[PDB]
RNA sequence: AGGUCGGGUCGAACGGCCUCUAGUGCAGAUCUUGGUGGUAGUAGCAAAUAUUCAAAUGAGAACUUUGAAGACUGAAGUGGG
């Protein structure tokens, strides 16, 4: 219904990867970036942005960064009714660090 | 669409690898409506079909 | 044609039927007994239910050293799995069904699955590669599957049989005598 | 030993009796040919470092195509003949 709200988060992906193999661990960003979507927007549907792909796998697999700077954007879906009718889109956030900031709500304009 | 004989005709005719072809995602329909080397090659002039820059191998450190 | 053995009204039936279907007959088996008995769109809700790990199939007859899982307790069973591709060829013919019945002018609200059976089609055979140059068979178990949906009647009948009565004459005595002993 | 009738299925030949004749009666032969089970939805589908994201097509995409990224063979190559 409502809430096709947008926000900025950032994930830690050290404890989520803690213990991964290393020929899995990009991947497993993957799946873990989209798990933190559907727990945070409650939306299954979730599409990652080749960005944001080229920012987790900038470093091979096993190179994943601690800590992530995400845009999550909930957003009403289209195309031939589908199952759900919103759908989150993750942008990545450029950002010289990802430490210390909050989760915080933009504004769409 | 399936681009695989078009890559291998712009391969062959742009004189490099399929490796360094780029066909973009965007003219699929015009590529896929190009059959032969003669349509390959008005694509590549025209920009549609590019040719890859070289991955350098820099000898600044061993020099 | 000549399906397996009904006992419902045809004229309140509607049936579907697919021969040669290439899916396990031992997990077909099992989707279908599942539903044998209920209500259409309850079936179809529980089969994408099932589809989405929701639920699950109950395992009863093809179930040895299969595994364990919670979603059996609603069948009082403990081995249960998700035979997806059972479950896209049950509810296809499902949908089929329907689209006889409301063709055949049924409620489509009283329709429940009376009738479902599998049994097996011919096998479809390759052959496998073993140790010391040996051949095995490699063989699928396709399924004939038939069902058919009836709309929910009402309570059957009554006024069962008159129960014709032998009686000696001293029998008929004793029921005289207590008739004239009381009113 | 077997024979007979009823019911169902089926569609074109078959029986009783007196005799004649034999390639004449199966539970076995690690019997022959063919078919089918339990095992069992089980053993398992684990060598060769590794895949990921988006779009397109399509009823349907872990695997098809394109792009991007990450890798590998490493010229006694997974290349070209
Ligand atoms: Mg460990
Ligand atoms: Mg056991
Ligand atoms: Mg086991
Ligand atoms: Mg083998
Ligand atoms: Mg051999
Ligand atoms: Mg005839
Ligand atoms: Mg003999
Ligand atoms: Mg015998
Ligand atoms: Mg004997
Ligand atoms: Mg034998
Ligand atoms: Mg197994
Ligand atoms: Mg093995």
């Amino acid at each position: 219904l409502k809430d096709v709200v947008t926000r900025e988060y950032t994930i830690n992906l050290h404890k989520r990867l803690h213990g991964v193999s290393f020929k899995k661990r990009a991947p497993r960003a993957v799946k873990e970036i989209k798990k933190f979507a559907k727990l945070h927007m409650g939306t299954d549907d979730v599409r990652l942005a080749p960005e944001l792909n080229q920012a987790i796998w900038k470093r091979g697999v096993k190179g994943v960064e601690y800590r992530l700077r995400l845009r999550i954007s909930r957003k009403r879906n289209e195309e031939e009714d589908a199952k759900n009718p919103l759908f989150s889109y993750v942008e990545p956030v450029l950002v010289a660090s990802a430490k210390g900031l909050q989760t915080v709500v933009v504004e769409e304009d | 669409a399936n681009l695989r004989t078009q890559k291998r005709l712009a391969a062959s005719v742009v004189g490099v690898g399929k490796r360094k072809v780029w066909l973009d995602p965007n003219e699929t329909s015009e590529i896929a409506q190009a059959n032969s080397r003669n349509a390959i090659r008005k694509l590549v002039k025209n920009g549609t079909i590019v040719k890859k820059a070289v991955t350098v191998h820099s000898k600044s450190r061993t020099r | 044609a000549r399906y397996g053995a009904t006992s419902t009204n045809p004229a309140k039936s509607a049936s579907a039927r697919g021969s040669y279907l290439r899916v396990s007959f031992k997990n077909t088996r099992e989707t279908a007994q599942a539903i044998n008995g209920w209500e259409l769109t309850k079936a179809q809700k529980y089969l994408e239910q099932v589809l989405d790990h929701q639920r699950a199939i109950p395992f009863r007859r093809f179930n040895s050293s299969i595994g364990r899982t919670a979603q059996g307790k609603e069948f009082g069973v403990t081995k249960a799995r998700w035979p997806a591709k059972s479950v896209k060829f049950v509810q296809g013919l499902l949908q089929n069904a329907a689209a006889n019945a409301e063709a055949k002018g049924l409620d489509a609200t009283k329709l429940y699955v009376s009738h479902i059976q599998v049994n097996q089609a011919p096998k479809q055979r390759r052959r496998t590669y073993r140790a010391h140059g040996r051949i095995n068979k490699y063989e699928s178990s396709p399924s004939h599957i038939e069902l058919v949906v009836t709309e929910k009647e009402e309570a059957v009948a009554k006024a069962a049989e008159k129960k014709v009565v032998r009686l000696t004459s001293r029998q008929r005595g004793r029921i005289a005598a207590q008739k004239r002993i009381a009113a």
